């Protein structure tokens, strides 16, 4: 008998949660750095084929890059919103930039 | 119906819709040799009057443009004289299920 | 995602559009400094890392005031001083620039012709196509009072056409855009841009404008105008410089002000309810925007930080915007200042060109262009839209190597304790789980049945890692204490427990070719293991072999996704495949080969052995029994020594796992093992189950393997999917403990023949010493056994070798004669001439049972290998005639050609060891070219059919609402339900067990019963009154009952093919069950076997063509085959098929003799094919002469083979041939300035020659054999000025071009063998117009091609649809693969949905609604440009659109809504 040199000591990975990628807020690639498992194009279509829309929702939105963003209803935008910098007696709140006319526009 | 022999003059084919009420439908008598609706692969086509076009689109709640399409210059749409908007009923001999009605609109 | 944080608002639709230059209201950052950093690392004010663009390097952002982990980032803008054009929209500004008049400033097309397309594209933005063609109905130096009267009347029709459809329920206020509405609109705008672009001069001014010409996407050149055009300009309206882009703007800002009636509908596909204006600034970029700092953080590599790529082409923009800012002040304080300025516009255009695209800009042109830019960040296989939207990386997942286990269940996975202490589930703590979740906190992260974190009601976590027992025991008692906080009083805590035995898990493999490669296994946590661990029943579904394969394991994190891996994607419901309904799950090798030993008739068991095998497989503690007590049987031998039989253990394991209310299983089936292997008059091939008791026959692969209509497939139908998964688990444990107690082994004596059977094959292989010469002496057309070294045979064999066709004839005669000797040995020696026989021979028992291997393998071990066939031929042979240096050249031997009379038991000789290595390698180079053949075929199927799904009215519809079919296959039956539906004998044997399965008692008070049974008996009687009528003469009174009645509501509305089968069962048989109460069972079995609404039958149909095509990849064993054929039908939808054919059914009176005469009157004849020789005697003197003499064949040879009379050779040689020959002698002269003899002709032959001398250039003489047709003759003379010509090699090429008689587009007609009585003629080439005049020979009503674009062209779109489903089925049936017709009907109804033949490609995708399906497929930033110019609202309903916006998919569990009936008002 013989014993083949390649071994299963360095093959696999587990991940519950960990580091991300900063552009996408998605789990990083890498066996050492606690990287994620890829659910690609073909694995997506197996989840549409079973008809399970919540296993597709979990394996693409919830377990990858779920965020609760802030969206203006008036202009329909994500990247134009901003939490306001308040008066010291005030609670800050979410405000839209391009739906806002600046205060030296008191039109009489 | 105007059955020509080899062609029509291209100046004269501009006058095919020149009567707006009455349609002119021109055929080449080399292309009229075999009736194509006798072929094994051409299913039975039935044009539907507007009291069963409308009951089709009520049963399935369709727009007219959501049905499958048959072209205006289809060999069977030129055969039956299907105007745009007419819904034809195709009785297909399906392999798994035998006779099976399908519909298809002319646009 | 946290379930304690709901979200009230969600996105319905997405409007595309253009950011105007009023980013000033958005952006107040103003990024102008091209320097980015300084010393000591602070980001410079105004630079590209400005702190008003988000927090950076532990600072706070200047705009929002938050840190690096709370700031969104903000968008700053680079002020461009000059309007550089937008490089996406350059191809569409160069359309409206080339079509404008610079003098009229309207267009170069008439004001009413432009008005007509402003009037047809308005009727198309509402959903009405009929009225946009009836606008051309409205017609009648014309004065403008009529052209304003035609304008005022067409606009009156549209006001009537809209307000009629808008007053009805046809269209809405926001239009009725659909796919065909998009198709007609993509044709007019493609035609409006074709009548704008080709006109020369202005129809409204008469004067006209010069012609623009561009370069490779940088410059506009206003070309100079010649004086002929100026002379028209000076008389009409008077009663190549680079153009600065502010002057291209002022043209198009003058064009668009006048043309606001027409461009308001070209740029808007739905109505423009915001009533905006198509402005010219949309095509030029006045400013930029700069993405926020978080999206531009420094891109390090290795262990050093480097600057971001997207700043390197955004600083090169910003230095050049600083160069031009100074030089405008240099001009204004008062040459070279313009050449310094115009050259700067060359690069500020090119740098913002290089910022967005990268393939647009040339630049350095040294190779390896840096900074790919914002298009190349989106377009690739990777891009952004397929690597980070359509596929992602997930949390809470693992992967590991898998390993076998027969002691876990079939629906389970073995999870190691490495993964078990990591993967966690947020279990909300309540009043019922608090006893289990206290112990999980007390166990903590160390022990397995434990936790790792608790989530408080404020959302803050508490890790349990660094704590000890007393901290964790304290906290564990605080899980139900309410918070003081009242804003979060609704909530409870969430313990992140470890993964227990009641969790589920999605497994996976790397090619996920179908949906049974991803299934819902339950969890069993196994100690002392480091690999994931899987049962053998799953090894065929994942296509998994246990050789170091890894499987990805996904652990879903809420109760919605758990309830779907338990109920929908679980392994129990994936028993039958959706391709053709075959079972995929069953036992494998040592379980197959133990059932032949356990259920054998020799197997007797004592009482102590009997109860050990029952409890060793069935344990009431783990929940295998149904009666809470193990019940046994009385033994089958009482008195001398009480004994049970091995078939009686199978009765006991089915008596304990099947429920006690239902009766037993009744099955009459077969095995794989013949009745002669067991002895004399045995009946052990017949499997008999009576009242759940195996009474006869052993069990094989055919019963409890992955095989249909056995016992596990029959318990699945009677008892359900849950019982059939317990039976595989019980038998997997029964035959494992039987193999442990009673083993199976394969030896060296299992491979041996007896001394008589070894003598048999020595005699039969001795009769092959002549066989290689007998087939050699045949092909050479010698006879009567010439000797092998005969010098006249060796001459003939050498001729065979030099030709590739004749060598395959030698290989096909000899490989059909030595394979006769091969199967004579196997028929004599393998079952009967052995030493150890089948109830002890393991090599035969492993192949008869189907455990491992076949009888081909057993025969090569035991008897001989045989012919080693290579590339569908025999062994390849050297130039010298030799096949090895050991053999004689042209050795007529079987062994010399590669026949192995050796076997693997005694070894093979060195010559035939070398030929067997040749056949071993051609099976490995095919695997070298088969690693992914069908990857892009399945991908392109799965995206067009991506949202096709069964609707609640049982109509198969696309995601955007457009109907594809009216039922699924015309009967609406699921493939995974139809298996025992036409098995009427099995259901009658099991009437009383299927009666309480398909329970009609608490069923029939909800569903109408006697309305569709009444109508079907009307039609069934009536459909027998019109049986002999042809299909065009058929009736239209009665459309089928499925069209009138919903099959899921009306009992008895059944397909007309199942109705004919059940009547043909209930009449040809007569068997205490009536026929009346048996109709009510199967008509209810039809009603419970229907497809469910929300089934993704579009993805399934694509997976049922893609996944069995990876099997369909083999090479040569005429017509296009396999994937290169299926990449022509399904993909690319070619009108140029490589091998188009036509199949011609012949009549009854025309015999095969008269059909062969008919094939000779269609197949083309070249004049090459009737010539024996051409003698060209060239002479010189006098004029170079050329005497062309043609030897034809005998007149009774070419007028038998080719049906060409010698009166047809004359009319081709005189009329056609000489004009072609004299065309090429002249054409060479252009390049040149750069036997027997007969005479004494009569008057007929003389004046025929006289017509040819006067009708050709250089001929002067001619003759023809008008007696026998054996020769022709003509004697060209050329000038003496001409040099030497190769006249023969012109005659050889013109004779191979001159047709004698070709029916067009058809090369050849052949008479093949009649399969299924079909006497057909196959015709290489398609012309239906030609074959219609052959009606005395050919049944013209039944001719059928494979060229779908031709059948579409001649016989309509429904015949083309039939041609698709029969040409995809011919691809799969040729490899013995079965797919359902429900999958093939759904593909032909998606291709022929526009009345055309649309491919699955980019171009057939253009007639579709969802823009994100187009962006995510390929060419992302061309469909994006088309979606923004169209101002197209994405309705977000394709499943590729919802994943982009992060929405619940609209198929299956998302095809409805759940609402909660709350009690109080």
């Amino acid at each position: 008998y013989q014993r083949l040199r390649h071994m299963v000591n360095d093959k696999f990975q587990v991940r519950s949660t960990g580091p991300v990628n900063s552009l996408t807020m998605q789990p990083v690639k890498g066996r050492k750095r606690h990287g994620g498992i890829r659910v690609g194009e073909m694995e997506r279509d197996a989840l549409i084929g079973h008809g399970t829309s919540f296993l597709l929702q979990d394996r693409l939105l919830n377990s990858s890059d779920y965020t609760q963003a802030s969206v203006c209803r008036e202009c329909g935008s994500i990247l134009t919103t901003q939490q306001s910098v308040p008066r010291i007696g005030s609670i800050s709140t979410v405000c839209c930039r391009r739906c806002s006319m600046r205060f030296e526009d008191a039109k009489k | 119906i105007f059955v020509y022999q080899n062609n029509i003059t291209p100046s004269a084919m501009k006058l095919v819709p020149s009567i707006p009420p009455a349609t002119i439908e021109t055929f080449n008598e080399a292309a009229l040799v075999v009736n194509i609706t006798h072929h094994e692969l051409v299913p039975k086509h039935i044009r539907l009057s507007s009291d069963e076009k409308r009951e089709l689109l009520k049963r399935y709640r369709l727009k007219e443009s959501q049905l499958p399409r048959i072209q205006r210059a289809d060999p069977v749409a030129l055969y039956l004289g299907l105007k745009r908007g007419e819904v034809v009923k195709i009785i297909r001999k399906s392999e798994t299920s035998g006779r099976y009605a399908s519909y298809r609109i002319c646009m | 995602m946290d379930i304690s944080k709901p979200v009230g608002s969600e996105i319905t639709s997405v409007d595309f559009g253009i950011l105007t230059a009023k980013i000033r209201n958005l952006s107040a950052k103003q990024i102008t400094n091209p320097t980015v950093l300084d010393n000591l690392g602070h980001p410079v004010s105004g630079g590209l890392y400005d702190l008003a663009l988000g927090a950076f390097l532990r600072n706070l952002c200047s705009t929002c005031g938050l840190d690096e982990k709370f700031c969104p980032g903000h968008q700053g803008h680079i002020e461009l001083p000059v309007p550089c054009y937008n490089p996406l929209f350059f191809n569409q500004l160069y359309i409206y620039l080339r079509a404008s008049c610079l003098f009229c400033h309207h267009f170069r097309l008439k004001s009413v012709e432009v008005h007509r397309y402003a009037c047809k594209l308005r009727l198309l933005q509402y959903g009405l196509i009929d009225e946009s063609y009836k606008l051309d109905e409205i017609t009648l130096d014309i004065s403008s009072t009529l052209l304003n009267e035609l304008k005022s009347k067409r606009s009156e029709y549209v006001d009537m056409a809209i307000a009629k459809a808008l007053s009805d329920g046809r269209t809405t206020e926001r239009g009725s855009f659909t796919a065909t509405v998009n198709d007609e609109r993509k044709k007019l705008v493609h035609e409006f841009h074709k009548k704008l672009l080709s006109r020369g001069k202005c129809d409204n001014c008469g004067m006209f404008s010069p012609k623009f010409r561009k370069d490779g996407f940088t410059k506009i050149f206003e070309t100079a105008l010649n004086e002929k055009q100026i002379t028209n300009n000076r008389v009409k309206g008077f009663i190549s410089t680079y153009i600065l882009s502010t002057e291209v703007k002022n043209i198009l800002d003058t064009v668009f002000r006048k043309e606001q009636c027409v461009l308001q509908y070209v740029f808007h596909s739905r109505p423009n309810l915001s009533r905006k204006l198509v402005k010219a600034d949309s095509f030029f970029m006045d400013v930029l925007v700069v993405p926020p700092t978080r999206f531009r953080l420094p891109s390090k590599l290795g262990e050093e930080v480097h600057e971001n790529s997207q700043n390197q082409l955004l600083s090169k923009v910003l230095t050049t915007s600083l160069l031009i800012r100074d030089l405008n002040d240099d001009l204004s304080k008062l040459r070279v200042i313009f050449s310094r300025l115009m050259n700067a516009f060359v690069t500020i255009q090119n740098d913002v060109n290089a910022f967005i695209d990268s393939t647009k800009a040339q630049g350095r042109t040294s190779g390896k262009v840096p900074i790919p830019g914002v298009k190349q960040a989106l377009e690739k296989k990777e891009g952004l839209f397929r690597k980070h939207m359509m596929g992602k990386r997930v949390n809470y997942a693992a992967r590991s190597v898998i390993s076998p286990d027969p002691n876990i269940e079939t629906n389970e996975i073995g999870v190691p304790p490495v993964f078990a202490v990591k993967l966690t589930y947020p279990e909300p703590v309540t009043a019922y789980n608090i006893a289990e979740l206290r112990q999980a906190v007390i166990n903590g992260p160390d022990k397995w049945p434990g936790a790792t974190q608790i989530q408080n009601e404020d959302g803050s976590l508490v890790s349990l890692i660094g704590m000890s027992v007393e901290q964790r025991k304290a906290l564990a008692n605080q899980l139900l204490t309410p918070s003081s906080n009242v804003s979060t009083h609704t909530l409870n805590k969430k313990v992140y427990r470890h993964i227990k035995n009641r969790d589920v898990v999605l497994m996976n493999r790397q090619p996920t070719l179908h949906k049974a490669s991803m299934m819902g296994h339950k969890v069993r946590v196994l100690p002392n293991e480091k690999t994931l661990r899987l049962h053998y029943a799953n090894t065929g579904a994942y296509n998994a072999d246990f050789d170091g394969d890894e499987m990805n394991m996904h652990f879903p994190q809420n109760e919605n996704a758990r309830a779907e891996a338990l109920n929908l994607a679980n392994t129990d419901s994936q028993y039958l495949t959706p391709t053709s309904g075959s079972p995929v799950r069953g036992l494998i090798q040592d379980h197959i080969s133990a059932g032949v030993w356990l259920t054998s008739k020799d197997s007797f068991f004592t009482r102590e052995q009997y109860q050990q095998y029952i409890y060793g497989c069935i344990r009431p503690e783990d929940g295998h029994t149904t009666r809470s007590k193990i019940v046994t049987l009385p033994p089958t031998i009482f008195k001398p020594y009480p004994l049970w039989t091995g078939k009686q253990i199978i009765t006991t394991v089915l008596l304990n796992v099947t429920p006690p209310d239902m009766p037993g299983i009744n099955l009459i089936s077969k095995n794989k093992i013949k009745n002669e292997y067991w002895g004399k008059g045995s009946l052990e091939n017949e499997v008999l189950f009576k009242d759940g008791a195996l009474l006869c026959g052993i069990l094989d692969k055919s019963q409890y393997g992955a095989s249909k209509y056995g016992i596990v497939h029959s318990l699945h139908e009677v008892y359900g999917p849950e019982v059939a998964a317990k039976v595989l688990s019980v038998l997997g444990r029964l035959f494992t403990n039987y193999i442990t107690a009673t083993a199976f082994t394969c030896g060296m004596d299992d491979l041996r023949l007896t001394a008589e059977g070894n003598k048999w094959r020595t005699d039969i292989l001795k009769t092959s010493v002549d066989t290689g010469r007998e087939a050699a002496a045949e092909v050479t057309n010698l006879d009567k056994d010439t000797p092998a070294d005969d010098p006249e045979l060796l001459k003939r064999l050498q001729e065979i070798l030099r030709d590739n066709n004749k060598s395959g004839i030698l290989d096909a005669v000899t490989s059909s004669k030595v394979n006769a000797i091969t199967s004579q040995v196997v028929s004599k020696c393998v079952p009967d001439g052995t030493m150890k026989k089948f109830p002890c021979n393991s090599m035969q028992a492993m192949a008869l049972s189907g455990a491992k291997g076949s009888n081909v393998n057993v025969s090569q071990i035991m008897c001989l290998l045989g012919q080693q066939a290579l590339e569908g031929r025999r062994v390849p042979v050297m130039v010298s005639g030799k096949t090895l240096p050991s053999f004689k050249p042209y050795e007529t031997d079987a062994m010399a050609g590669g026949y192995v009379k050796g076997r693997f038991y005694s070894g093979i000789k060195p010559q035939e060891y070398y030929f067997h290595c040749m056949a071993g390698r051609e099976g490995l180079i095919d695997t070298a070219v088969k690693t992914s053949r069908s990857g892009y075929l399945q991908r392109c199927l799965t995206k067009q059919l991506e949202g096709v799904h069964v609707s609640y009215d049982n109509s198969i519809r696309d995601a955007d609402g457009t109907l594809v079919q009216f039922m699924y296959g015309g009967d609406a039956i699921d493939i995974t339900k139809e298996s025992h539906m036409t098995q009427f004998e099995f259901c009658l044997d099991n009437y009383y067990a299927l009666l309480k399965k398909y329970n009609p008692s608490a069923l029939i008070e909800h569903l109408d019963v006697e309305s569709a049974l009444k109508y079907s008996k009307k039609t069934l009687k009536y459909r027998k009154k019109h049986s002999k009528e042809p299909h065009y003469k058929q009736s239209v009174k009665y459309d089928p009952v499925l069209a009138k009645y919903n099959p899921a509501k009306y009992l008895g509305s059944v397909s007309e093919n199942f109705q004919d089968k059940l009547e043909s069962f209930l009449d040809k048989n007569s068997k205490g069950v009536n026929e009346k109460k048996f109709r009510a069972l199967m008509q209810l079995k039809y009603m419970r076997s229907l497809i469910n609404p929300g089934e993704a039958v579009g993805i399934i149909a694509s997976q049922s063509v893609g996944e069995p095509s990876t099997q369909m990849t083999l090479n040569t064993f005429n017509v296009t085959l396999g994937i290169p054929r299926l990449r022509e039908i399904v993909m690319t939808a070619s009108a140029a098929i490589k091998t188009p054919q036509m199949t011609l059914p012949i009549w009854n009176d025309v015999s095969d003799e008269q059909a062969d005469t008919f094939c000779k009157s269609i197949s083309k004849v070249l004049l090459s094919e009737v010539i024996d020789k051409v003698i060209v005697t060239e002479t010189t003197g006098t004029a170079r002469s050329y005497v062309i003499h043609m030897r034809f064949f005998d007149n009774n040879e070419y007028s038998e083979e080719y049906d060409v009379s010698k009166e047809e050779l004359q009319n081709v040689i005189s009329n056609q041939f000489i004009h072609l020959l004299e065309a090429a002698i002249v054409k060479e002269i252009k390049k040149q300035k750069r036997v027997e003899a007969n005479n004494n002709m009569n008057k007929v032959q003389r004046d025929r020659q006289s017509a040819i001398i006067s009708h050709h250039r250089f001929i002067t003489k001619y003759n023809f054999d008008d007696e026998s047709g054996k020769w022709c003759e003509f004697k060209l003379e050329l000038a003496a000025d001409t040099e030497k010509l190769l006249m023969v090699n012109i005659v050889e090429e013109i004779c191979r071009k001159s047709i004698i008689r070709q029916i067009p587009h058809i090369d050849r007609c052949v008479h093949p063998e009649p399969e299924n009585g079909k006497r057909v003629l196959v015709t290489e080439g398609v012309n239906f117009q030609a074959m219609w005049d052959q009606e005395a020979f050919i049944d013209v009503d039944g001719i059928t091609s494979n060229d779908v674009a031709a059948v579409l062209k001649t016989y309509g779109v429904e015949a083309a649809r039939n041609t698709i489903v029969n040409e995809i089925n011919n691809v799969f049936s040729r490899y013995a693969i079965s797919v359902s017709f429900r999958h093939l009907d759904l593909i032909a109804d998606m291709m022929t949905r526009q009345g055309t033949y649309l491919a699955f490609n980019r171009q057939g995708m253009e007639t579709s609604t969802s823009s994100f399906m187009k962006m995510s497929y390929e060419t992302t930033c061309q469909f994006l440009t088309k979606a923004v110019l169209d101002n197209e609202r994405e309705q977000l309903d394709s499943p590729s659109a919802r994943i982009v916006v992060g929405k619940l998919n609209n198929v299956g569990t998302g095809s409805f809504d759940v609402l909660a009936k709350v009690p109080n008002a």
